[PDB]
C-alpha cells in the first residue's frame, strides 16, 4: 500500500497468531514491541532514550506478518507504550519513503 | 511524540 | 526522491540559514532539533522522557528546507541526541510510505 502521513502510520501485525497494532517507524533501527510471551531464548539489551535507558529482551528469528508481507527478524520486547516496526523489518517488506 | 527518543 | 531504509534515512536540512542532518521519522508526530541559535519568537514547552523531563523551545510557522523541499511548520529545539523530522513536516513535503 501507499500510506500518507497525515495520521500515524498504524498497521495490524500478526505475531504468534495474535493481531496487534504497530507503528511503521522509519526512524527506528530496531523493532520494539510491548510485553508479550514469545517462546524460546533471548538476550538482555538496553535501548537509550531521553535521560536514560530501557531494559528489553532481544529475540532473534521472529515471524511477523504486515499487510500480507511475511518478515522474519529480531525484535526487542519491553515496556514500550507503542509497538514500533523498525528498519530491520521495514526493509524486508520493501518499504521506501517517497516525496 | 517521538517513540525512538522515548518521548510521548 | 526515493529513500530506501537499508541505512538510516538521514537527510540534509536547512533552517535559520544553517545546514544540519536530520532523520526522516514516520513514527514521530513532531519535529525535534538539537540546540541551535534561531531568531524569532518561541514558546517554552516541557516533555516527559525516561529519567525525567526536558525543556525545549517551540517555534511555530518556521520555514525549513528538507532535502531541497521547502516546508512550514512547528519545530521543537532542545537537548535531543538526534534531529528528528516528524509527520508534521513530512506531510508538507508530500512524503509517503510505500511497500
Ligand atoms: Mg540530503
Amino acid at each position: 500500500p501507499q500510506i500518507t502521513l497525515w495520521q500515524r502510520p498504524l498497521v495490524t501485525i500478526k505475531i504468534g497468531g495474535q493481531l496487534k497494532e504497530a507503528l511503521l517507524d522509519t526512524g527506528a533501527d530496531d523493532t520494539v514491541l510491548e510485553e508479550m510471551n514469545l517462546p524460546g531464548r533471548w538476550k538482555p539489551k538496553m535501548i537509550g532514550g531521553i535521560g536514560g535507558f530501557i531494559k528489553v529482551r532481544q529475540y532473534d528469528q521472529i515471524l511477523i506478518e504486515i499487510c500480507g508481507h511475511k518478515a522474519i527478524g529480531t525484535v526487542l520486547v519491553g515496556p514500550t507504550p507503542v509497538n514500533i516496526i523498525g528498519r530491520n523489518l521495514l526493509t524486508q517488506i520493501g518499504c521506501t519513503l517517497n516525496f | 511524540f517521538v517513540p525512538v527518543l522515548w518521548l510521548f
